[PDB]
């Protein structure tokens, strides 16, 4: 998520 | 997808100052942390900095704090470094790469880097000298001396001749300046028909210079 | 900080085989940890992260295993593309750090050098400096020994050698070893001598000049  | 390209990379004094941008494009540069990181010649990258998306998060290495400010520009989706009291040993490509939303410990997205140069050496066109040739293949070529700083191009017969050239890297002697050969293996029966001359061109000076090699005693 | 050291510092193999790289950390760094891939004049270009998820795109040759300090990039089957520098990274602690790289280079057969000995031009006597150049091409593998003799004495702390990159074609090296003196120097004796040493010469090779001939 943080990383897409 | 993701495009990042840093600018302005060039040589500088020591004690001076230089100001790197980064401009990204395609994503939505104000949710991401953003990162600098450097590579010296010869030698794998090290981490110089990081900014929060917002820019109120802000971590710097030792080896460049209180000398480096990151900084960045969320509307016109720029980065930026600027570098004060350079020094000799922050000679390296520098790359800015996208974080995460909010970490940055590795690195998918990285620009294709910008080249800062710092020394105290001043720019100088080079010296061309020939290597004279000494069975079937005879070896020649010039040698490119005490320029700096890099880049050199050297061609042999304005880029007619291609085939078997070796054009060394440069090597930073203890001055330092550059220097480094150019060589060629010809047949030796063209050892007197032929005619050899290594083109050098040294942009950073508008330096150019043509070297006929021949035969000597 | 912690360190990362990388292992081997070259690593020699041909196309088709099989690249076990490792990466060692100073203190435990968990799973956190990273490998990249990189092609000269290129930034380094991702393949694995928590120490085994491959990163998109990256083929399926390319694998990463081990935790905490011990740990591996294995490629299944070299390709072509393959041959390159590659560096681990550990993100178990701050400040972040990256190992020193393991270069992938082409192995083939042994190639001897063919030697040549260049003695300084007169234009260059002219402005006062003496470059000897003794000129390696074309040989494989890269480790040369190249000593320079003046009037039999060994020199040193006086030369620079340079190397080229890995031949695309051939995949051969090339070397030069430039013994730069003053003319006051280069004039206080006659014979100079360029002796090369390769794993491919059955006996080492001396190129020589006397000065002035
Ligand atoms: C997510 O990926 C980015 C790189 O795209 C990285 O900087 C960030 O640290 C990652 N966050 C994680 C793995 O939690």
């Amino acid at each position: 998520s943080d990383s897409d | 997808e993701v495009q990042l390209v840093e600018t302005g990379g060039g040589l500088v004094k020591p004690g001076g100052s230089l100001r790197l941008s980064c401009s990204a494009s395609r994503f939505s540069f104000r949710d991401y942390y953003m990162t600098w990181i450097r590579q010296a010649p010869g030698k794998g990258p090290e981490w110089v900095s990081h900014i929060s998306g917002s820019g109120s998060t802000i971590y710097y290495a030792d080896s460049v704090r209180g000398r480096f400010t990151i900084s960045r520009d969320n509307a016109k989706s720029s980065l930026y470094l600027q570098m004060d009291s350079l020094q000799a040993d922050d000679t390296a490509v520098y790359y800015c790469a996208r974080g995460g939303r909010a970490t940055s410990y590795y690195w998918v997205h990285w620009g294709p880097g910008t080249l800062v140069t710092v020394s105290s050496a001043s720019t100088k066109g080079p010296s061309v000298f020939p290597l004279a040739p000494s069975g079937g293949t005879a070896a020649l070529g010039c040698l490119v001396k005490d320029y700096f700083p890099e880049p050199v191009t050297v061609s042999w017969n304005s880029g007619a001749l291609t085939s078997g050239v070796h054009t060394f890297p440069a090597v930073l002697q203890s001055s330092g300046l550059y220097s480094l050969s150019s060589v060629v293996t010809v047949p030796s029966s063209s050892l007197g028909t032929q005619t050899y001359i290594c083109n050098v061109n040294h942009k950073p000076s508008n330096t150019k210079v043509d070297k006929k090699v021949e035969p000597k005693s | 900080e912690i360190v990362l050291t990388q292992s081997p510092a070259t690593l020699s193999l041909s196309p088709g085989e099989r690249a076990t790289l490792s990466c060692r950390a100073s203190q435990s760094v968990s799973g956190y940890l990273g490998w990249y891939q990189q092609k000269p004049g290129q930034a380094p270009r991702l393949l694995i992260y928590g120490a085994s998820s491959r990163a998109t795109g990256i083929p399926d040759r390319f694998s990463g295993s081990g935790s905490g300090t011990d740990f591996t990039l294995t490629i299944s089957r070299l390709e072509p593309e393959d041959f390159a520098v590659y560096y681990c990274q550990q993100y178990g602690s701050s400040p972040l750090t990256f190992g020193g790289g393991t270069k992938l280079e082409i192995k083939r057969t042994v190639a001897a050098p063919s030697v040549f000995i260049f003695p300084p031009s007169d234009e260059q006597l002219k402005s006062g400096t003496a470059s000897v150049v003794c000129l390696l091409n074309n040989f494989y593998p890269r480790e040369a020994k190249v000593q320079w003799k003046v009037d039999n004495a060994l020199q040193s702390g006086n030369s620079q050698e340079s190397v080229t990159e890995q031949d695309s074609k051939d995949s051969t090296y090339s070397l030069s070893s430039t013994l730069t003196l003053s003319k006051a120097d280069y004039e206080k004796h006659k014979v100079y001598a360029c002796e090369v040493t390769h794993q491919g010469l059955s006996s080492p090779v001396t190129k020589s000049f006397n000065r002035g001939e």
